[PDB]
């Protein structure tokens, strides 16, 4: 069997293979996570490059792991399916064994776990992903944001986003997000998730999808017509001064 | 002692060729001239048997072989590479085939699984490509006569008529010149060695050329009698006494 | 040891890029154009032969449309022989499906499998990718008829018209001019062949130089059948659109 | 290129040496022992401010009279992590008793070596070496208090005092100084306070700032970010008089 | 374009393996040692260097026994040698097992002559860094070999290798012209002892201790012994006699 | 020149040196200093131990190996680890199977043995360590020397580690005085002290600093160190 | 654009220069074959140079014995020749246990053709620098000589020759075959075929042999025999008396 | 041993199952569930051994529900029935076979019509409009053959149930603690409360 090390450290302490794993992930479509005071919204971006694609067909950037779990990503749109498949059977042998839906938490331990073990393991590169994993936790009404990185590394966040431009819509979700009152309703939580997208989406009603998971398993994915009603409702604010 | 080499010898350059793949036909070009023509009644395959020596028996090297008894082959480029590809196609013939489904395979499909082997040694671990192009003729009940070349990628093309080798170019626009739709078997032979002749340097007669036809069922060529439904092999190869007969009034 | 020849096939550049992919997307790139258009009541195939002889077989040949599927088939751009060997286990994937399920494949999961079998090549291994690009056209009772693509990288997406292989920038924008939701299938077919037309290497787009194939659902008959045109198909089908 | 376990002509091991590379770029640990208890602590440091802090794992229990602090690449600790409370639970499942710290260490650091590309010994499936440092503190009946830092190299030190990660130069030559063998535990609380407020680019707080101990009485305890508040307020009224 | 000499199982353009040679200067490197073949048997000599008065004499044994036959003597680099001998033991327990018979030498030879060239088929292995000078007494007589880092054996009547082997290649001719009836096992015993007193003048810088063993049909039934004693004395007063 | 054949342990450069392996010696001549010596009643292990700060332990050289055997380390003590486990097995193995103390002799020619397999093919790096192995068999007391490279010397004393050279030098003037230190264990020690003296340079030897090692005629391996060595200092 | 000469894959010519460097390898021990067929047998000749006198000269051969019929000729390094002749023994063993009848020397040399041509295309396996020659009286075909090469080619001949002066005994003997218009030696007894050889051997390298310069292999119906240095002496005293 | 009824009326099907649990000399359980919810419109009744029971009915139940989530959609009761089919078909020639036989119920949202499925250890499929499991059957189909009519509403299928229980309460010699009664239409699944003293 192919065991070559591809993934080694490098003089100056850096696992180059994983560190390029990043750049694919700087490459990828934005993606965007925020958590209120009883829910958490997802939001992605669409690439206007080509101007006829079948939405209906097309796998849309938010997968559910389980009724209660989503899961959005960054990257290579290849290595997220075997990532998003692995978190799947794991939440079903998870309900088989402990008799229980995994916890957010749990699930983002495992799915960081596998990234991981791709970064030493001989014959593999790593995963050119970083994920959003989103929900709630059985019986618990409390909302849970994790990210994970192709290095392995997992961390929970009040807000988060990856991909490119990245870098400006953080800047904006730092100065915008107060810890002390997150947004209270599931309305100025999704306005928040569209103001900050629109930072590198330009006008577009299509180019930006939203998806809300609510406390026990309530997801629902948004229409055009919905985000666009943010969209022109947001864009009327900058006008009055 | 471990076969190390788990990794393909046969990768993508940045212009997008896949170099190995290229350096296998340029081994096929400096290959003998090999020739193939379908007839109405019947397909042709032929070649030079270019000797290494004058003591050296060719009749003991074959460049034309039979695969099943109504599928012949031929070839251009590394003749070392072409016999156990030969070797290989008469095992899957009757392993992926005449095992299953109690009869040869239709010429169509063990093409397909000689291209399935030269494909596997393109993406393979520790491997480089056959140095080989191969003429396939034969018969089948339900798709009549056909012809085949198959190239080192694995890919393969039906042919009304064709040639590999060294002087294909050449052999290719006189076979553009002379083929039609309607040409008999002895006209297809006569056509055959017309434009071998071109090709051949040295001396031209039924001892310097190998050549062999697919045509009709050769009951005495069967060794047994008895059974109605088995007629006999359609590939038969001319004797060097037959091939002179045609080159004296050529 | 080995470890010299190695070419490190599944690696990434430092842009983030998998070398191999790239790669083999530019050897697609030279392939023999192929077009998929989806209308309101079907499907359409159209692919460019690319290297034709005179005494090339047109009637026995088949090198770029195959049928994985009654209801499924595929217009493949670049390596013939990588291609045959993918379009064999997805025939066996959807006789899988339909032993275990008694049911024929959805069109999307018999997509996802082969656009995963590609991806492994990708991510371990060492071997190098498939150079090949598929069209999928297909008709399930979910989404009725569907047009997918794949490309070496594992990646797919769903189309109303798209195009793979040989001058895709040029055949795209020719394809988003002309496109329109509520188009059928005989107008699918001029799109088709205006579009090949235009982008081709060639002097004039003649029969024995295209394959073409079509998902209808039986004029009389009610449910879903393909029909690999002939070579006097198109020959005909070709005078009609004015191009002779 | 060149092997993965490969001699340089130096005598040691390059990826070993370029792991340690890696440890030095993480956050900073530390470590006290005293004979009233086990002190660890560590810094948060985290990327964003709107990253939750006490999501930051970096204390971690082996069993509950063994603890663990980490530094560097800290996904590559989750499989240390998990064979050190593998081993822990077997030994007692297997012998009705507590495992040595020194027993627990010895095998963790049997993993730090099992990195390779060939097979001629036993079997070692690892592409390269874990780019991780541990500090190990617990307690035994027959060694008492201990405190273990655990290499990649797959060579293990005691230390009364250790300090690991990026101001760790800086720490030790710190620690060299204010350690002495009649330390009491709250000295040692307040001590590791210090070093780390010191040696962080970050003023040191109770969020980015996590504390944990290991007596024999109440076994390995993280302290929680109320606790530590109170201990940080103590430190910074101690060190404005004189 | 060169580098042929990088990897094992290559060869340069003049059709050499490289780094077979390369373990040959190994070889050249080492200790020098003998065999004598006698009308009845064979002898075995070698060179001990005395790097240290810390060395304990007659201790640090180099001559080893396959079975109970045969004895092996190496130059170079002596764990290679020790593999060797440890593949030849299994090799030889392997002949008795299925034959009854204990393995006749020519036998033996080509076992290690096999395994010997093994190790010049393949990238992933390094040659032998050994000479090996090995027999004993069969059916039909007694045979001595000598085995090269290539797997190139021939049968001698008198072999040598390493440091001193020119000195020693010289002597041997002088006894095979002075004595073609035969040399008895009692004399050879001697007479290998003058050799390496004589080749030890290439390696005179250190101080050295003798070490011969034997194998005859009159004097040991055939069967592997080391010289001791009383025996082993002679020998060395017998070299000092004609070193003067 | 080094370059090129520099690159593994399968690779023989044009002089016909492998690189590798030396790198490896290397490694043990970077090591703390260690010194082995014996009469014919009894056998001594001396070795000097090293600490990373004044706040770490120092680690320890000498490793059990059976009741009548044993041996110190100098270089990578992972390494020494895997080879004295391995001579732990093999001890073991003559004990269960043969009842037989595993003869000290013998026990170099499997260190040489396993040693010499990562010389010789890919993957495989050598070993980072030297070795002394004492022993009291059926033939008397033993010392034998470990190299990496295979080769085992069975020796009266020697030294290997940092500065060895001058303990190897003080022994080998001393040879005719110590090898009749027969029944008496603490001149033994007392002539092992004053070998590991003679290559110390640079510090003075302390009581949590040195270990010490003997077996013999009535003598179980045993390691000694604290308070247990004071009278050596 | 450096390795393609390190292991047997193609270079932009369409050659693998691995297998050109190991036909070079062949001439390295600087010997000359022929191989001839009488009217019932076949005869091999290999020079014999034995350039150390503290070689046993009976252990010096590159003429192996590979079952009761078949005989086997290697130009080119001994432990190569070897390995070839262990292996065509093995087969020649198989063959016989697995089909009831004796295996025929043109499929032994088919064989290890097949298994040449296995190294010449697995990148782990390097190729064995050796030609080697087999002949047989063969129970069907009659007296056969057929030849394999470290490309994976073989061919049967009338006669042959190897080594670094291969061409000058190949035009000889095909000067010989258009003069006498037949494809073999018209001798009843194998002896006179031993005679032709040497004979036809000297004229072409201009140096004249002893017994001990010369090695020689026979095959008769059912048999293949070395001839012993006495035995060549024999037949060196015929030849002597011919001129 | 256990009874596993079921029976497809007009739009839905109704499974009966026993509720008790025993194993030697004593009953341990008089309230037992033995029936899984494979997606929201299909239920799967099983009896057999010991252990083999709840094991397969969990294993299937994972596979479907990892189906719904990869798919985001819920297959077809037919679909369902073949994957256990062929499951259970696997299983007989291996090492150590499942010995459970089970009933499907399903709602076909596509065909707006109920589905009935009576499988066996063996992996023996057939869909019928009653079925049963056991020695039930030997009472239950004659009484089911006489009684059953092709369009009964829901309510009228569960009076003809009550036929079925009273039967086997008379003629049966084991005490299987009465039956758990669910019910399979248009609106998913859900359990009748009061069958016990209806």
């Amino acid at each position: 069997g192919y065991d070559r090390a591809l993934s080694i450290f490098s003089p100056d302490g850096h696992i180059f293979q994983v560190e390029y794993a990043l750049e694919a992930v700087k490459r990828g479509t934005c993606a965007v996570g925020v958590k209120g005071k009883n829910c958490v919204v997802l939001g992605c971006e669409r690439r206007s490059t080509l101007k006829l694609q079948d939405t209906r067909i097309t796998p849309s950037k938010v997968s559910k792991i389980d009724s209660h779990v989503v899961l959005s990503f960054s990257g290579l749109n290849a290595d997220s399916r075997i990532l998003i498949e692995k978190a799947r059977v794991e939440a079903q042998s998870h309900r088989l064994t402990l008799e229980d839906p995994v916890t957010v938490e749990y699930l983002t331990r495992y799915v960081a776990g596998v990234q991981q073990r791709y970064t030493q393991s001989g014959g593999v590169r790593p995963f050119g992903v970083s994920t959003l994993i989103a929900g709630f936790d059985p019986r618990d009404d409390e909302p849970k944001l994790y990210q994970t990185e192709p290095s392995g590394i997992y961390s929970s966040w009040s807000a988060q986003t990856i991909g490119r431009n990245s870098k400006t819509v953080r800047e904006f979700l730092e100065k915008n997000y107060d810890r002390k009152e997150p947004p209270a309703t599931v309305e100025e939580c999704v306005k928040l998730t569209v103001r900050s997208l629109l930072e590198v989406v330009q006008t577009g009603a299509k180019n930006i999808e939203i998806t809300v998971v609510k406390p026990d398993s309530d997801i629902v994915a948004l229409s055009s017509e919905e985000i666009n009603q943010y969209v022109t409702q947001i864009e009327q604010e900058k006008q009055e001064q | 002692m471990t076969d190390r080499y788990s990794f393909s010898l046969t990768t993508f350059s940045p212009s997008g060729k896949l170099g190995q793949i290229d350096y296998a036909l340029t081994a096929v070009k400096q290959g003998v001239t090999s020739l193939g023509i379908k007839a109405t009644n019947g397909v042709v395959i032929a070649t030079e048997k270019k000797s290494s020596s004058p003591l050296a028996m060719s009749e003991t090297l074959s460049k034309v072989s039979l695969l099943t008894p109504d599928i012949g082959a031929v070839y251009s480029g590394m003749g070392p590479d072409y016999r156990v590809l030969v070797d290989k196609s008469r095992k899957v013939a009757h392993t992926s085939y005449k095992r299953i489904y109690g009869e040869y395979p239709p010429t169509k499909l063990l093409v397909s699984e000689v291209a399935k082997i030269m494909q596997e040694a393109t993406q393979s671990g520790g491997v480089r490509p056959f140095g080989v192009s191969l003429l396939i003729a034969g018969h089948d009940e339900f798709n009549g006569f056909s012809l085949y070349q198959v190239d080192p990628s694995g890919s393969y093309f039906p042919w009304k008529a064709t040639a590999i080798g060294k002087g294909s170019v050449a052999a290719k626009t006189f076979l553009e010149k002379r083929w039609n739709d309607e040409l008999e078997l002895e006209d297809a032979i006569h056509i055959a060695l017309l434009t071998l002749k071109e090709s051949v340097e040295g001396e031209f007669n039924g001892d310097t050329i190998e050549l062999a036809i697919i045509g009709d069922e050769n009951p005495d060529l069967l060794g047994y009698t008895g059974i109605p439904t088995d007629k006999g092999p359609r590939f038969r190869k001319l004797t060097s006494q037959e091939i002179n007969d045609r080159l004296e009034a050529l | 040891g080995s470890r010299r020849y190695d070419s490190r096939t599944t690696i990434f550049s430092p842009e983030g890029r998998l070398y191999q992919v790239e790669y083999a997307l530019e050897s697609i790139s030279h392939a023999g154009t192929a077009i998929g258009i989806m209308a309101s009541d079907g499907i359409v195939l159209a692919a460019e032969r690319k290297v034709t002889s005179t005494l090339l077989e047109q009637d026995t040949s088949t090198e770029k449309l195959y049928k994985l599927n009654d209801k499924i088939a595929v217009a493949v751009a670049g390596l013939t022989a990588d291609a045959e060997i993918l379009i064999n286990t997805a025939r066996i994937h959807a006789q899988n499906y339909l032993k275990t399920y008694n049911e024929d494949i959805p069109v999307e999961i018999l997509v996802r499998r082969l656009s995963d079998i590609k991806q492994g090549y990708t991510q371990h291994g060492g071997l190098r990718p498939f150079g090949v690009s598929f069209i999928y056209a297909g008709y399930d009772d979910r989404y009725g008829y569907q047009l997918y693509t794949s490309n070496p990288s594992g990646n797919y997406t769903g189309w109303k018209a798209i195009s793979v292989g040989a001058n895709t920038s040029a055949a795209q924008t020719l394809l988003q001019m002309d496109y329109k939701d509520d188009m059928k299938v005989d107008d699918a077919i001029e799109l088709a062949l205006k579009t090949l037309s235009k982008t081709t290497d060639s002097s004039a787009l003649t029969y024995d130089r295209l394959e073409f194939a079509t998902i209808r659902k039986g004029a009389n008959d009610g449910e879903v059948y393909q029909k690999i045109f002939k070579p006097q198909e198109i020959k005909d089908i070709l005078v009609k659109t004015g191009i002779t | 290129d060149r092997g993965v376990s490969t001699f340089s002509p130096e005598g040691r091991l390059f990826q070993v040496e370029y792991s340690l590379e890696a440890i030095k770029l993480g956050s900073t640990a530390i470590g006290i022992a005293t004979k009233e208890g086990v002190v660890l602590g560590v810094e948060k440091r985290a990327t964003s401010p709107l990253l939750e802090s006490d999501s930051i794992e970096k204390i971690v229990e082996i069993d509950r009279h063994i603890g663990c602090a980490m530094s560097g690449l800290t996904a590559d600790a989750r499989s240390m992590i998990e064979h050190a409370r593998t081993a822990a639970v077997t030994h007692n499942l297997y012998y009705d008793e507590d495992i040595n710290v020194e027993s627990l260490t010895q095998s963790v650091c049997d993993l730090a070596l099992r990195f390779g590309e060939g097979a001629s010994g036993e079997e070692r499936l690892m592409s390269r070496p874990f780019g991780v440092a541990l500090l190990i503190a617990g307690h035994d009946a027959d060694d008492g208090y201990q405190l273990f830092h655990a290499e990649p190299s797959g060579t293990f030190y005691r230390y009364n005092a250790k300090a690991i990660g990026s101001g760790s130069e800086g720490a030790q030559a710190e620690l060299l100084n204010e350690w002495h063998s009649s330390l009491t535990l709250k000295e040692a609380e307040l001590l590791v306070l210090k070093i780390l407020k010191q040696v962080m680019e970050e003023k040191l707080d109770e969020n980015n700032a996590q504390l944990s101990c290991i007596t024999k009485q109440d076994g390995f305890k993280i302290y929680d970010n109320e606790k530590t508040a109170e201990l940080i307020k103590e430190l910074k009224e101690k060190e404005a008089a004189e | 374009g060169t580098g042929y000499d990088l990897s094992n199982s290559v060869f340069s353009p003049d059709g050499r393996n490289f780094q077979v040679e390369y373990a040959v200067k190994a070889v050249e490197n080492g200790t020098t040692s003998i065999g004598i073949k006698c009308n009845d048997g064979v002898v075995f000599a070698v060179e001990k260097l005395i790097t240290s008065k810390l060395l304990v004499p007659q201790k640090n044994v180099k001559i080893q026994v396959v079975d109970r036959h045969i004895g092996c003597v190496y130059s170079g680099l002596i764990p290679d040698g020790r593999h060797l001998v440890n593949r030849g033991r299994e090799e030889a327990a392997s002949f008795k097992k299925l034959y009854k018979t204990p393995i006749p030498i020519p036998a033996f030879a080509d076992r290690l002559g096999q395994y010997v060239q093994a190790h010049t088929l393949y990238n992933s292995v390094r040659p032998f860094g050994v000479s090996t000078i090995f027999g004993g007494v069969d059916k039909n007589g007694a045979h001595l070999y000598m085995l090269e880092p290539s797997g190139s054996y021939w049968g001698y009547k008198g072999a040598a290798t390493g440091k001193g082997r020119q000195s020693a290649k010289a002597e041997l001719e002088k006894l095979v012209d002075h004595h073609p009836e035969g040399l008895s096992a009692r004399e050879a015993v001697k007479q290998a002892a003058k050799i390496i007193y004589l080749a030890h003048e290439d390696n005179k810088e250190k101080d050295f201790e003798l070490e011969i063993s034997w194998c005859s049909l009159s004097e040991t039934n055939g069967l592997h012994k080391f010289v001791k004693g009383d025996l082993l004395q002679e020998a060395i007063d017998f070299a000092q006699k004609e070193i003067n | 020149f080094r370059n090129n054949y520099d690159g593994d342990t399968v690779t023989f450069s044009p002089t016909g040196r492998l690189f590798q392996v030396e790198y490896a010696l290397e490694a043990i001549k970077q090591g703390s200093v260690t010194v082995g010596l014996r009469s014919n009643t009894h056998a001594v292990l001396v070795a000097l131990k090293r600490n990373a700060d004044e706040l770490s332990s120092y680690q320890k050289k000498i490793i059990k190996c059976d009741e009548h055997m044993g041996l110190s380390l100098a270089g990578l003590a992972p390494d020494a680890r895997v080879l004295s486990n391995y001579l732990r097995q093999q001890c073991n193995y003559s004990s269960l199977v043969f009842n037989r103390k595993l003869a000290v002799e013998r026990a170099g020619h499997l260190l040489c043995d396993k040693a010499q397999k990562n010389t010789q093919s890919y993957g495989g790096r050598p070993y980072g360590v030297g070795l002394l192995i004492i022993g009291y068999d059926k033939s008397g007391a033993h010392l034998l020397e470990f190299q990496p490279s295979g080769n085992v010397t069975e020796l009266y004393g020697t030294a290997i580690g940092a500065r060895s050279q001058g303990a190897k030098t003080y022994l080998e003037r001393t040879l005719d005085t110590f090898i009749k230190i027969d029944g008496n264990p603490d001149e033994l020690i007392k002539a092992g002290v004053e070998a590991i003296s003679q290559s110390l340079r640079d510090e003075s030897l302390t009581v949590d600093n040195l270990s010490i090692a003997i077996v013999g005629k009535d003598t179980p391996f045993t390691i000694y160190d604290g308070e247990a060595v004071a009278k050596y200092i | 654009a450096g390795y393609d000469r390190h292991i047997t894959i193609f270079s932009p010519e369409g050659r693998l220069y691995q297998v050109e460097y190991a036909f070079k390898a062949t001439n390295q021990t600087n010997i000359n074959s022929l191989a001839v067929r009488g009217k019932d047998c076949t005869v091999v000749i290999s020079q014999k140079k034995v350039p150390d006198k503290l070689l046993d000269p009976t252990t010096v051969s590159y003429i192996f014995c590979i079952s009761r019929t078949i005989g086997m000729v290697v130009n080119g390094p001994i432990p190569d020749a070897r390995n070839a002749a262990l292996r065509a023994k093995a087969e020649a063993a198989e063959f016989r246990y697995k089909y009831g009848y004796d295996m025929p020397c043109d499929v032994l040399a088919k064989r290890m053709a097949n298994l040449s041509q296995i190294y010449t295309q697995r990148a782990y396996m390097r190729p064995l620098g050796v030609i080697l020659t087999f002949v047989s009286v063969d129970e069907e075909l009659g007296p056969s000589i057929y030849k394999t090469d470290p490309a994976g080619y073989y061919v049967g001949y009338k006669a042959t020759a190897t080594g670094p002066k291969q061409q000058e005994i190949t035009t000889n003997l095909e000067n010989h075959f258009k003069k006498s218009k037949i494809d073999h030696i018209n001798e009843e007894s194998w002896e006179k075929v031993v005679e032709f050889a040497i004979t036809h051997m000297i004229d072409a390298l201009g140096t004249e042999f002893s017994k001990n310069d010369l090695e020689v292999g026979v095959a008769t119906k059912d048999k293949f025999f070395t001839l012993s240095a006495e035995n060549i002496e024999e037949r060196l005293v015929a030849i002597a008396e011919q001129d | 041993m256990d009874i596993i009824l079921g029976i497809r009326v007009q739009d839905s099907v109704i499974l009966a199952s026993s509720k008790a649990v025993t194993r030697g000399i004593s009953v341990l359980k008089d309230s037992d569930d033995k029936t899984r919810q494979l997606s929201p419109h299909t239920l799967m009744s099983f009896a057999g051994e010991a252990g083999d029971t709840v094991q397969f009915a969990e294993y299937i139940q994972a596979n479907i529900q990892l189906y719904s989530i990869r798919e985001d959609y819920e297959l077809s009761p037919q679909a369902v029935s073949s994957f256990v089919r062929q499951e259970l078909a696997k299983s007989i020639r291996s090492r150590r076979p499942y010995q459970v036989n089970v009933l499907i119920g399903g709602y076909d949202k596509k065909k707006n019509k109920p589905e009935l499925y009576q499988i066996d250890y063996l992996g023996t499929k057939v869909e019928l409009p009653y079925g049963a499991h056991g020695y039930s059957g030997f009472y239950t189909f004659s009484l089911l053959d006489h009684h059953y009519r092709p369009d009964m509403t829901t309510e009228e299928g569960l009076d003809l149930l009550k036929l079925c229980v009273q039967e086997l309460e008379k003629r049966m010699p084991m005490d299987f603690k009465g039956v758990i009664v669910k019910i399979v239409d248009k609106d998913g699944i859900r359990q009748v409360d009061d069958f016990q003293a209806q």
